[PDB]
Order: structure tokens, then sequence, then C-alpha cells
DNA sequence: GGTCACGCAACC
DNA sequence: GGTTGCGTGACC
């Protein structure tokens, strides 16, 4: 008949909910234009949020923040190339710290021009198009080992299904 | 009563704030009130840090980055708390980023590898040669797996700012 | 083990 | 009239 004790342990639990609640308010008051009533901190937090910002894609992190992050953890850069004709479609600015010669001899040049001669035949096999492809090749600046991972997406939300393009990122192999 | 109004108008702000979060509605509405705050500050922390460090297809780029990568992105702090887990964590481990962020990283790691990971957190200048981490670890998986899907963290530990000077592991998860 | 909502006693 | 915390219970 000491159930009050176990219901006194219930109090301890509900208490942490407060501390965790309040502790977040304090945390949520350090990422705001201040050093205060909690409610005010929540209204100001809503204000901050709305200041930061058919189908539309929300994101914890923007393209700049992802681009950067990947570029930091792995030395990876994005590129989209045309699935058959060696035609580059896009290359992020992250091709500068990984490799050099950004956005000039990669801008309109064929992806086959940026690889080794002895890798062309091994690359066209990836681009048969006869869903996700990954490989490794040797890239220009003399040469470095690049691991490439990505998927195939076409370039022209349905119920059944959707020239194609290889959308992939390449990072220094290790 | 006046206490009922207190809690009520205190709640409506949590609901608005939650609705402003950058997740699908499916998950927003099932958010625990505490989770709302917790992750809501995780967001602002990430934004601060990125503002200090970073101080038309350019848009499609991010999406392409998440899918093109054979894995997901992870940011952990020395406190061993996921500063960030990319949306694609669901695609390889069956966890929704919503419920991974600001939760002990150790609730995703196998007991055996938990130790090695703890050692990888703590080994220092900004871009030293040291504290480049490339270690293998098994992480819980919820897909049809046998649990504990084995994969390989390749990342570069660097200094974490914007919070208040702690370190942090920024890494990529390579499943193979 | 945990959430959410009560109502209470403080205090500006 | 406000907000800060506390111990309960119902409902999972
Ligand atoms: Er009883
Ligand atoms: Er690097
Ligand atoms: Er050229
Ligand atoms: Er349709
Ligand atoms: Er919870
Ligand atoms: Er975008
Ligand atoms: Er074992």
């Amino acid at each position: 008949d000491k159930e009050r004790l176990a219901r006194e342990n219930h109090s301890e639990i509900e208490r942490r909910r407060r501390n965790k609640m309040t502790a977040y308010i304090t945390e949520l008051s350090d990422m705001v234009p201040t050093c205060p009533d909690k409610l005010t901190i929540l209204r100001m937090a809503v204000s901050h949020m709305k200041s930061l910002r058919g189908s539309y894609k929300p994101s914890f992190l923007t393209d700049q923040e992802l681009k950067h992050l990947i570029l930091e953890a792995a030395d990876g850069f994005l590129f989209i190339v045309s699935c058959e004709t060696g035609r580059v479609v896009y290359v992020s600015d992250s091709v500068t710290p990984v490799l050099n010669q950004p956005q000039s001899e990669w801008f309109g040049s064929t992806l086959y021009d940026q690889v080794h001669p002895d890798d062309v035949d091994k690359l066209r096999e990836q681009l048969s198009t006869s869903s996700r492809r990954s490989f490794i090749c040797r890239m220009r600046c003399h040469f470095v080992v690049v691991h490439c991972t990505g998927y195939i997406k076409a370039w022209p939300d349905d119920d059944p299904e959707a020239k194609f393009c290889l959308v992939a990122i390449g990072r220094l192999q290790v | 009563n006046p206490s009922k109004r207190h809690r009520d108008r205190l709640n409506t702000e949590l609901d608005r704030l939650a609705s402003l979060l950058p997740f699908p509605q499916d998950v927003i509405n099932k958010l625990d009130k505490l989770s709302v705050l917790r992750l809501s500050v995780s967001y602002l922390r990430a934004k601060s840090f990125f503002d200090v460090a970073l101080k038309g297809l350019n848009l499609q780029e991010g999406e392409f980055l998440l899918q093109a990568l054979n894995g997901f992105v992870l940011v952990v702090t020395t406190d061993a708390l996921v500063f960030y887990a990319s949306s694609t964590i669901q695609d390889y481990l069956g966890f929704q980023q919503s419920d991974v962020i600001h939760q002990s990283v150790y609730e995703l790691i196998h007991t055996e590898d938990r130790a090695e990971f703890q050692r990888q957190l703590h080994w220092p200048p900004e871009n030293s040669p040291l504290m480049e981490r490339c270690f293998i670890c098994r992480l819980r998986c919820l897909l049809d797996s046998s649990g504990f899907l084995a994969m390989n963290f390749q990342g570069k530990l660097k200094y974490l700012h914007g919070q208040k000077p702690q370190l942090a592991l920024f890494a990529i998860a390579t499943p193979l």
C-alpha cells in the first residue's frame, strides 16, 4: 500500500518533462535575437522561423548547406551528364577543392574528355540504358582516383512511371 | 479559467512553429510537443553554424545530392548527439530523420561497435591531418537487414561553432 | 515509461 | 491578469 511511492516516481517523470520543456526554451532562446517570459520566447521563435522561410520540397538544409557539407566530409562534387552523348549538363562549384579547372573545361566539355583514354570503353558500358549505377574512374587533375555514385534521371508525381541523364556525385576514393 | 487560456495560447504557438518545420505534413502532425521544440532548435543550430561557415539547377542540386549519394549524411557532436541526419537515412535504415535528430547516436549503434565509435568521437587545429575518420560500424536497421546493417563512415571531424566551441564529426555513411 | 491536461499555490 | 513551478489522473 505504498503505491504513492511509485506514483511519486511518476511525479519525477512528469518533472523531467518540465526540465526538458524548459531546458529547450532556454536553448531556443540562445538561437534568437536575445541573450524572459517563455511564451514571448516562443512567439519570437515563430517569428525567426517565418523569417527563414502543388508540390514543393522542404529541406532541413539548403543546396548551399548540403553542397558545402558533402564537400567537407567526403570531397564530393555533383555533376549531371547526358546518358549517351558524352555531354555534361551541370557541375557544382565544388569541383574546385576536389579537383581544379572549375567550370571552364568542364562546362561544355564531354565527360569522356575529363577521364582517362583507357576508361572510355569501361564508361560507355555504364551508359547502355538497355536504375542506379556506381563505378570508379580516373579524372583529370595529372590524374586522381574518383569514386562516382549516382542514379539515372531523365531530362524532357505520376501514378505509374516516368534521352536520359546520369545524375551522380564524384568524390576522391579512399 | 485563466490557467486554461495560459496553456492554450502557449500551445497554439507550438502548433504554428511545428507547422513551420521543414518536414512532410505526415510527420509534422504526429510530433510530440517536446519533439517540436527539440528538433526546432536543432534546425536553428544548423542554420547558425552554416551561416558562420558559409560566410536554374542550383536549386535542384540539394535534392540531387541526397539521392545521388549511395548513403546518408551524419553530423554528431562530442555530446554524441546527431546534429544532423539527412532525409535519406530513411532510405537505408528505415529511420525518419524527424526522430533521429537530437537523439543519442548510441541508440543506432551496435553495442560491440558502440565502443569504437565512442573512440572515433574523441581523438587540434582546424584542418589538421589528424582526425580524418574512416571507420566501419554497424548501425541498427529496420528494413526487411536482420537488424544491425553494416556500413562504413567516411568523414572528416572538424570544429563545430554557432552553439553556446565544441568539436563534431561530419561524415558520410557508405553501405558496403 | 511517457504524454497531455488539469487544478493548485505562489509571485510580479 | 501574467507566468513558473508542482503533484495528480486519465489515456496510451
Ligand atoms: Er490506488
Ligand atoms: Er578533405
Ligand atoms: Er579543356
Ligand atoms: Er496521376
Ligand atoms: Er517523446
Ligand atoms: Er533546393
Ligand atoms: Er559479436
